[PDB]
């Protein structure tokens, strides 16, 4: 487990240092004519999710507090261009929205009257390390039954109590550690 | 060409009478001719005006003096000497390649004379020429055939409109005309090796000494993929140098192999060293062997002779401890390591024939010699599969090539065979340390801090200088000896501002303001970054360019000490940014820098993020197939880290791939991650210092973006 | 038996010689858009990967 | 791919793991081929050689000789609604004027407008019919597809530094043919080769004995592309 725990722990702060609240449109590399886009890795992954705004606006002669946008179609609009098609207060149908990029790289939504609106994405242990760190903490649960029932054996030394249990609290405490 | 010399005067007028006639007859065929006085006027008029054909001189007055100085700077030079009645040659006149013509003094046959001369001319012009470009030049003047490609023809369809005129008078006649394809049979055809072009690649070949030559008329870049294409079937192993060029990027991510990188040397200021001796081994190779999955033996390998800055390496060593059969030497920045006795051994021509082995080397052509665009070549020393290595060129080359970039190419290995061409290298070798040594002179008797040249203490030999072990100038820990050799022609300016033993000082001027005080007269830096710079002494660069590199150097020191304005000494950076640069001086914006990268910590963020090597997952082949389908997402500069990049990081400063499209960052490569931050944070506080990454651009906030792939 | 069965081969070889010459070898000589012609051997003719060749006028080589 | 294609197409098929359909052109007894028929662009067509052909899945890229080498141009106004591939491609090597004159409309791939759902590649020659210096060609792209992609395979082809002498005769291809000026190239060209033609019919009948023949319909009046009818007999396509 000291080659696992010792590699999860790593990972996990691997991914902690990676990460009021604002979307910042990012850019890809490669070489390409205009400017291509897309939305945020791992932060959002539903399909439907939705997006917030802070100075509103009266889109379709109606006021909005959250546009929904669908990510198999955002990939699409923001790679390939045209015109993109999206939902208000998350009732309705898709309807086209005049969206473009901005030079602060942010979406700004345009109105009938030319108007700036930057939009943002709601505030929330990655699902990788959350899956590892359980299946590796069940397996030192069951390492640790088994000690706990055989230690009263009387042919065993005094002394090597001292060392076989201090190596299994050191992967205990390490473990509790970085499920912080 | 057509310079006419007429040497001393005999005082006498049966000999200074029919100079008078020949005077009046050899002008009449379009002839300048020129007077000059001893015997040092006429060696300066070879040297310096090389369109000089013609020497006519008294055989009875210096017939020791003139046919062993000629000798030594043309073999072919016409010798229009007059000889008397006693006169007869000498025996140290026996092993010198010489043309001497006889004549008389007669009067009434000066017209006979200037029709020999003529004659004779023409057939130095026939003889110094190779057969491609000599075919090519009387094809113009001959032949003309009709319904062939391309459509132009010689510029006929240019004079049928009035925006053609203007395209076709910028050229010439006999440029459109040279512009023919493979509808000529006389010259035949570049991509069926026949005819012409069969004994022009045995002539490039014999002059560079190799076995086979072929001429790429597609860039360097095409000729590091065709030797790629050969020793690396669909599933093998490949030792590539980690210090590769953008087309060798492009190699790994066409062909489906297993690369194996290696870890070359380097010390604090930016320069790259080299290969250690410990990595040729064959307990090093095989050890890697395992714990890379999917690898097997390697059967090529790849390594990078000399580098960008300018380093060569020891081939008496790698040819016989490096067991590949397949070992390439990209020799895309020395193309002159044979005609000179410093460089004998120290390339992959130089020797014989290794059994069991051959070397590969594509050195350039439009770089450091004489020719058109897109021009290469690939040197090969042994005995290689023809029959298939010729299939790759044919992937990267049309049916229909232009031949006006072959012309160029062949006559470049023309330029060097002689005497005429020996001192082109060894011209600008002198020059180089003539150079080295004004720097030296200039900076103890000056008076303030001065430029200082990466080179060794001692500097009188005429040589290139090891990298021994017992020096503090090279700054390599633990180098092998008799390994890492130094080259003349490339003086690496080192500027003021770190120590000797790689840390910094208080008063320090980086290498980015110097190149930009260059460029305001017109000086192209070809590398700069911390505190070195990098210039290109090739044949070209005569000695108006090298004199005039000094004195721009010097006017900064001036501009410097009396603390100029940036307005009054660098116009194009004040017209990116008057309001900023408006109450700034030269002294102002030199410290404020010097004082960000002791604060970030630029030596020790640098050395620390190339030594380790980002894990390889996968392939370098198997990203490219994944951004085929579109699975390429977007991560942040810091979550990058932990990912399968799709890109090659390539930063400036220095100009080396951090990491390649397919290797993930781990927490092993911790420095990696804190490089990309600290040249972020020193180059978005001052306008036109910006960070140049080729794979993170610039964005609106600060922090920059890179391209990885799903998960 | 593998030094009977060269005396076998050996004479059944010497009958083919002597009348080989009704069919030789011949390779082809492809060129187009190529360098340097090509040289192969026998195809399917030959069904091992040690094929055996005949000649006509004897000669002393080794 | 189509099955007239050249030594270049040869060499493509062999760097990528594809598993082309080649194609039944017509052909007479002269040596010339004719084109594609229009039965091969059908629906029931292209699937029944899927499943004849062992690993071969739904085809999404059409290679169309359009013209051949002899000079024979197609009919795009039904292969690209026929035809059901996102992908066509039109091998136009041979005739870089399909747009400067009006007897050439609806005849090529860029002429018209953008087809929905597909796309149109063209590699149109330049040091062919025009007036370049030779290496020069161009690509034609009609649609609204992925560039990243299509433009990471240029760059493995071409080295980093190019020869502007070459681009800058490119350019200058598509500019002598701009305007009126350049215009009177294409139909001075037209108007010289009817001219030719005539001239041979001419000294065809007055001349004593055999003399050479136009392959050309017998009524050449008009200034258009002569069409391939069923109920002639100088084409000879059955
Ligand atoms: C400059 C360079 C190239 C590119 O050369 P081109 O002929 O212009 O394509 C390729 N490899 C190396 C090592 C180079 O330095």
């Amino acid at each position: 487990m000291l080659t696992r725990l010792g590699a999860i722990v790593q990972r996990h702060l691997q991914l902690q240092q990676q990460q009021k609240t604002a979307l910042t449109v990012i850019r890809l590399g490669g070489i390409f004519s205009r400017r291509q886009q897309y939305q945020l890795p791992v932060n959002v992954t539903a399909s439907t999710l939705t997006l917030l705004l802070q100075k509103p606006l009266k889109l379709h002669d109606m006021e909005v507090v959250h546009i929904s946008f669908e990510r198999s179609a955002l990939e699409q609009w923001l790679s390939k261009g045209g015109e993109i098609r999206g939902k208000l207060n998350g009732i309705g149908f898709a309807q086209k929205l005049n969206l473009e990029v901005d030079s602060a790289q942010h979406l700004v939504v345009r109105d009938v009257s030319l108007q700036g609106s930057t939009l943002a994405l709601p505030g929330s242990l990655p699902g990788e390390i959350k899956q590892q760190l359980e299946e590796l903490e069940s397996d030192w649960r069951k390492q640790h039954a088994l000690f706990s029932e055989q230690q009263k054996c009387l042919f065993i030394p005094g002394d090597w109590l001292g060392r076989i249990e201090a190596s299994l609290q050191d992967v205990g405490a390490q473990i509790r550690q970085a499920q912080q | 060409m057509n310079v006419i010399a007429i040497l001393n005067h005999m005082g006498v007028y049966f000999k200074e009478e029919p100079i008078r006639e020949l005077h009046r007859a050899l002008e009449r065929l379009n002839f300048q001719i020129v007077y000059p006085n001893d015997r040092d006027d006429l060696l300066k008029l070879i040297e310096n005006n090389a369109r000089l054909c013609g020497v006519i001189f008294d055989w009875d007055k210096y017939n020791l003096e003139l046919c062993e100085e000629i000798s030594k700077m043309n073999e072919n030079l016409p010798l229009y000497a007059f000889a008397n009645t006693y006169s007869t040659l000498d025996v140290s006149l026996n092993d010198l390649r010489l043309q001497i013509s006889f004549f008389e003094y007669a009067l009434g046959a000066a017209e006979d004379i200037a029709n020999k001369i003529k004659q004779t001319t023409d057939e130095y012009i026939n003889t110094i020429l190779p057969p491609l470009t000599k075919a090519l030049f009387k094809y113009v003047r001959e032949g003309k055939y009709t319904f062939c490609t391309p459509g132009h023809m010689g510029g006929t369809a240019f004079q049928k409109s009035p925006v053609g005129s203007l395209f076709y008078d910028f050229f010439g006649p006999n440029t459109m005309k040279s512009d023919i394809s493979i509808s000529v049979s006389e010259l035949g055809s570049l991509l069926d090796h026949s005819g012409p072009h069969k004994e022009a690649e045995q002539y490039i070949a014999r002059v560079f000494n190799a076995d086979r030559s072929y001429m790429v008329t597609n860039g360097t870049s095409t000729a590091n993929k065709i030797v790629g294409m050969y020793s690396a079937p669909a599933g093998s192993t490949i030792l590539i140098d980690r210090n590769c060029h953008k087309s060798l990027t492009h190699l790994m991510m066409m062909s489906d192999v297993t690369p194996i990188y290696f870890r070359p040397t380097r010390n604090a200021y930016g320069i790259l060293g080299g290969i250690p001796q410990s990595e040729f081994q064959h307990a090093t190779i095989a050890k890697r062997v395992k714990e890379t999955p999917n690898a097997t033996w390697p059967v090529h390998a790849v390594i990078t002779n000399s580098t960008y800055d300018g380093l060569l390496y020891n081939t008496d060593f790698i040819k016989k401890t490096l067991d590949v059969k397949s070992i390439h030497f990209d020799s895309a920045w020395v193309p002159y390591t044979n005609f000179s006795p410093i460089y004998e051994g120290k390339c992959g021509m130089s020797g014989g024939r290794v059994e069991g082995k051959v070397i590969y080397e594509t050195q350039s052509t439009h770089k450091l010699l004489a020719a058109f665009s897109q021009a290469s070549m690939i040197h090969v020393k042994g005995d290689v599969n023809e029959e298939t290595f010729n299939e790759a060129y044919m992937m990267h080359t049309t049916t229909s090539p232009h031949y006006g970039i072959v012309a160029s190419t062949e006559t470049a290995a023309a330029m060097m065979k002689g005497n005429a061409g020996k001192r082109l290298i060894n011209g600008s070798i002198e020059r180089a340390i003539k150079f080295r040594k004004e720097i030296k002179r200039l900076r103890t008797e000056s008076d303030g801090w001065f430029f200082d040249v990466w080179q060794p203490d001692h500097i009188d030999t005429t040589e290139c200088w090891p990298l021994r072990s017992d020096s503090t100038w090279h700054g390599f820990k633990n180098i092998d000896n008799e390994h890492m050799y130094l080259d003349p022609i490339k003086v690496t300016l080192l500027t003021p501002g770190m120590e000797k033993d790689g840390t910094m000082s208080d008063f320090g001027i980086p290498a980015s303001i110097v190149a930009k005080y260059l460029d305001e007269h017109g000086i192209v830096v070809e590398k700069t970054g911390p505190y070195n710079l990098l210039f290109l002494f090739s044949i070209g660069i005569d000695k108006t360019k090298a004199l005039s590199l000094l004195r721009a150097l010097t006017d900064f020191k001036r501009a410097f000490d009396l603390n100029l304005r940036v307005k009054n000494m660098l116009p194009s950076l004040y017209r990116e940014d008057p309001e900023f640069y408006e109450n700034m001086r030269i002294q102002e914006l030199a410290q404020n820098i010097h004082k960000l990268i002791v604060h970030h910590n630029l030596p020790d963020l640098m050395y620390r993020a190339f030594e380790v090597l980002p894990t390889m997952v996968m392939t370098p082949y198997a990203a490219f197939q994944k951004e085929l389908h579109g699975m390429t997402e977007e991560v942040y500069l810091d979550e990058m880290v932990g990912r399968i990049n799709a890109n090659m990081i390539l930063p400036y400063p220095p100009g080396v791939p951090l990491v390649m499209p397919g290797e993930m960052i781990t927490e092993e490569s911790r420095p990696v991650l804190e490089f990309l931050q600290m040249l972020c944070e020193i180059g978005a506080h001052y306008p036109g210092f910006e960070t140049d990454i080729h794979g993170a651009y610039r964005q609106a906030d600060g922090r920059y973006t890179v391209k990885v792939l799903k998960e | 038996m593998l030094t009977r069965l060269g005396a076998i081969v050996q004479r059944h070889l010497q009958l083919q010689q002597q009348q080989s010459d009704k069919t030789a070898l011949t390779v082809i000589r492809l060129g187009g858009i190529f360098s340097r012609r090509q040289q192969y051997q026998l195809p399917v003719n030959v069904t091992a990967s040690t094929l055996t060749l005949l000649l006509q006028k004897p000669l002393k080589l080794h």
